[PDB]
């Protein structure tokens, strides 16, 4: 199985560095054409710097003299150096294996970077409380209100991963504070309610935040 | 006492790949490069370390000529201190280039209708080219760590691709004939000079 | 640079549609484009390089047409699992660059939400604050108005909304609402309701608690 | 861009001698090699020889070398072919031809025509060619013109006006030792119009301003 | 000197067919140096092929070139009836020292043709003169090879007889020739019998036309 695993991301203040990693399995980082694109939240797409087989590198204008595209062959891994950062560079990163011929281009899933003055922040949860007299047809909501954290990302689970169906975890939404909020929400049957516990499971990594909150019945 | 045989550099009926370019040593001549430098039939013709309304006032101890066929949005990588497909795995200049870039564009000579094939750029090289190094390699490219056994396959890519120049392509999609003049003025006596 | 001009910029459309995405380039890239598919939470992934060349795996509804400036992509009959939004991308000319997007929505029957409201929790007034929290449960359009009322006043400013992207299993949306107020305020008034306003919904349909009821 | 211009025909009496110039438009010529070619009249191409205006070093084929002189002049970018002693059999067409050091390619002139003859402007003699009464091939005559002893080409044959053309075949003139030039004109028939049908041969020699009309009558 | 020599010296070919002509030299050739000539009766040499393969303005795709070393080539891979014609390979170079072939003629192919041949003696009026021109035709044959002899009282003539040709004809693709024989008035009233053999392919036997001097 061909892998692009990325990590490095997260919040710095602005003026600082981060590298970014791109470990690969399947295909040799070093031999290969290899890029990294850019999409910030709720936008399209950038590119932002490709590595070619040989070694040669190229830069968006955007990013030129502040970022640095590199590999490592004992570690098949690529790095994007990214100095002197600004706000506007806020954004998830992927890198890509380019398509040169068929069958070549694959993705890595995204590391988010975030440029800010502000404060890491764990999250408060609070519970959403269902009702047996809140119901509509025969479907009661509960869930778990994620509030004040900073920055991106939160992950939500309930019953450790064994409720799927019927959650909808809301994209996060800035507050005007400068921090996120979000709700994760799941309906479940009336009936199941004195009967099914139900447990959310938060976790926020930036802060060290891991939280799992009861959510009962009024 | 000898003309420079330029014609068989510049005027020959077929030019070589960029993979594979061609080189003609010229030596112990003389050359009115006056046809040259007030030729109009030049689209590029930069010269560096000498100036080019004044070749036949310089004479030199060796010249070389050498030649290929690029596309036209790939001449500008035929300079000193250039990067990308055709510098970096086809055809370097050292930074240090004395010398004359001429070009010219050769649609009605290297375009056919259906795509001409036999026009080929090294697209895959694990490292760059020094200056005025020739790979022909038809190796396939292994670009992970299973070797690959002379056959095509994941990870294992033929490392030319042809250009298939098409005579309704746009300009920079064209192909262009090349000659790269170096000028080598050493310790040897002077052999090859200019004249009106 | 070269600037990608992809149009239309969103479109809606119903299973088994045919669904064709246009992108123009500023200048003769040839044939080397390539477009993207994104869906929800997810890398880009190439669906058609060279213009015109189905990449490997890919269904044989995805296809594409063009060289020079002028480029198609073509879904031969749209399924669920197509929602995603589509990019364009040329690559042999440095910088890469990309088109804005083509944002898809699946059409299914008008499906109306389940609404929920959720007063604030002990936990969070203890805190100072009180948000209230008005969901809109698996619909279809995503148009949808939400208005906030405290005691039968229209309030404004004070809340958000997030909506999902729409789901590839059921084609619907869900929404919620979330008002903001501090403790102090949120005492001042005792009727808490959200009001929505749906095409499922032949009238309004309005869920309130009393502040201090249970 | 590049053309080559010689000079016109010339009329030489054996002894005398005769110098062909070729002038080059195109700034080609000083870096160019600069050769004579000659044809002979039903013989091939002969390179005589060239020269290179740059080094101004002539060299000669070995059947030309005595009697040719190559020259070429850089200030007026014309080269020229001088021969000496001329016989009858240099009669020929004299090309300059050109070759850049720049190019592969060759650039010719358009000729010059050299005759070696004694002989003024004269009209021909028109003699004719009596069919047989008893050489008849297979039912067929020929009978014909001698157009004969004129100077210089050319003459046109015609019969009967231009109302035969059929079986007609005028033949190639020949320079006689004489410096005078000669043809026949011969026509083939059936036997059987011999006594019926008239044969004019119709020779005019704008030149010298002849025009005769030979009647062409069984022997 | 470098000696280039042409074969065949005469194609024989119909229109449509194919046209190999040879080059071979005596040493080695730049490639980059051969060339190509086509000429026509009455008409100045045509540039065809230059640096052995490239063609100039305006000649036709069905010429192409070929060849490196001593062996070169020109094809006419479907000849046009405007393609029957002379063809001349030349080596030059950048040193004044060039050469040409001989020249292969390329000519339209067929049957033999065996000539008709006639005699004419001199006429009474050019005998007023001093000369005596006696004329032997021979019309429409083909091949072009053709042997013709005179014989004066059955000595063997030489050194007193020219021959014209005429080129191949358009229509039906032959030959015609004519030998004069020249003789001053007093020698040709010394002789009686004048007669001119022809030998050619299509003839079974020589055939002989003759006259006797003063015989009607
Ligand atoms: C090998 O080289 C020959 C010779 O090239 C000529 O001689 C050299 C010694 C040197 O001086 C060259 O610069 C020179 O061109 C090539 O044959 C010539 O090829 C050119 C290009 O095809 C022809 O010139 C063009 O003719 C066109 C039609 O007549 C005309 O449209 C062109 O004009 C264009 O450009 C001019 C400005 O330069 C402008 O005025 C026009 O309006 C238009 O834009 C141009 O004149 C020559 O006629 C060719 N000469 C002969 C004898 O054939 C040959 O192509 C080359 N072969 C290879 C394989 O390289
Ligand atoms: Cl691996
Ligand atoms: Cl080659
Ligand atoms: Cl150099
Ligand atoms: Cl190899
Ligand atoms: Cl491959
Ligand atoms: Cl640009
Ligand atoms: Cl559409
Ligand atoms: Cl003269
Ligand atoms: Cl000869
Ligand atoms: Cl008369
Ligand atoms: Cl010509
Ligand atoms: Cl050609
Ligand atoms: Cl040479
Ligand atoms: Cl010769
Ligand atoms: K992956
Ligand atoms: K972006
Ligand atoms: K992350
Ligand atoms: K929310
Ligand atoms: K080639
Ligand atoms: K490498
Ligand atoms: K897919
Ligand atoms: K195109
Ligand atoms: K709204
Ligand atoms: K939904
Ligand atoms: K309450
Ligand atoms: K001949
Ligand atoms: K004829
Ligand atoms: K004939």
């Amino acid at each position: 199985e061909v892998q692009l695993l990325e990590s490095g991301g997260g919040l710095i203040q602005p003026g600082g560095s981060l590298r970014l990693s791109c470990a690969a399995s399947g295909f040799t980082v070093s031999s290969n054409y290899m890029s990294w694109v850019r999409q910030a939240p709720g936008k399209g797409l950038e590119w932002v710097s490709v590595i070619y087989s040989g070694g040669s590198t190229y830069y968006a204008d955007s990013v030129k003299g502040r970022f640095t595209i590199s590999r490592d062959n004992s570690k098949n891994t690529l790095y994007l150096q990214m100095n002197s950062l600004r706000a506007e560079d806020t954004a998830v990163y992927y890198c890509a294996r380019d398509h040169v011929r068929p069958g070549m281009n694959i993705w890595g899933q995204g590391t988010m970077v975030t440029v800010s003055s502000a404060s890491t922040k764990g999250p408060s949860v609070f519970p959403l409380a269902p009702s047996s007299k809140s119901t509509s047809g025969g479907t009661a909501a509960l869930g778990c209100l994620v509030k004040d954290y900073f920055p991106e990302p939160v992950t939500v689970s309930w019953n450790s991963g064994a409720l799927t169906s019927g959650v909808h975890t809301f994209p996060a939404v800035l507050q005007s504070s400068g921090l996120y909020s979000l709700s994760s929400v799941v309906t479940v049957p009336s009936s199941s309610l004195g009967t099914q516990t139900y447990i959310c499971n938060v976790n926020h990594k930036p802060s060290n935040t891991k939280v799992d909150k009861k959510v009962e019945p009024k | 006492t000898n003309l420079c045989p330029f014609g068989e550099v510049f005027n020959a009926t077929r030019f070589a790949s960029v993979y594979a370019w061609n080189r003609k040593r010229i030596s112990n001549c003389v050359a009115d490069y006056s046809v040259l430098y007030n030729s109009a039939s030049f689209s590029t013709f930069k010269c560096y370390g000498v100036s080019p309304t004044k070749l036949n006032d310089l004479c030199f101890t060796n010249v070389y000529a050498d030649s290929f066929v690029i596309r036209g949005d790939e001449v500008r990588q035929i300079a000193p201190g250039q990067t990308g497909n055709i510098a970096d795995y086809n055809y370097k200049l050292p930074d240090d280039f004395t010398g004359c870039v001429i070009a010219w564009n050769s649609n009605n000579l290297d375009s056919k209708v259906g795509g001409n094939y036999n026009y080929l750029y090294r697209l895959f090289r694990k490292s760059n080219l020094k200056p005025f190094e020739r790979d022909i390699s038809t190796e396939i490219y292994q670009a992970g760590s299973t070797p690959c056994n002379g056959v095509k396959g994941f990870n294992c890519y033929f490392p030319l691709q042809s250009y298939g120049f098409q005579p309704t392509y746009g300009v920079g999609y064209q192909p262009y004939r090349v000659v790269v003049l170096s000028f080598e003025l050493l310790h040897a006596p002077a052999t090859v000079c200019g004249k009106k | 640079a070269i600037r990608m001009t992809q149009s239309p910029s969103s479109l809606s459309a119903s299973v088994g549609d045919r669904v064709t995405i246009t992108c123009q380039a500023s200048q003769d890239i040839s044939n080397y484009l390539n477009w993207y598919q994104q869906k929800p939470g997810k890398a880009p992934k190439l669906l058609i390089y060279d213009a015109s060349n189905l990449e490997t795996g890919v269904p044989s509804r995805f296809s594409g047409s063009g060289s020079g400036t002028d480029f198609t992509f073509t879904i031969s009959s749209l399924q669920p699992e197509d929602i995603a939004t589509y990019y364009c991308q040329q690559y042999d000319n440095l910088p890469v660059t990309f088109g804005g997007g083509t944002k898809v929505d699946i059409k299914r029957t008008v499906a109306a939400p389940s609404v929920f409201i959720f007063p604030p929790s002990d936990e969070q007034l203890k805190s100072g604050t009180a948000s209230v929290v008005c969901l809109l449960n698996n619909f279809y359009p995503r148009e949808a108005k939400v208005q906030w009322k405290v005691d039968n006043a229209l309030q404004s400013g004070n809340s958000q909304e997030s909506v999902t992207e729409q789901d590839s299993k059921d084609s619907t949306y869900s929404l919620s609402s979330t008002l903001t107020l501090s403790k102090a305020d949120y005492e001042k008034h005792k009727v808490y309701a959200c009001e929505v306003t749906h095409q499922g919904l032949s009238s309004p349909v309005t869920k309130s608690f009393n502040r201090g009821e249970c």
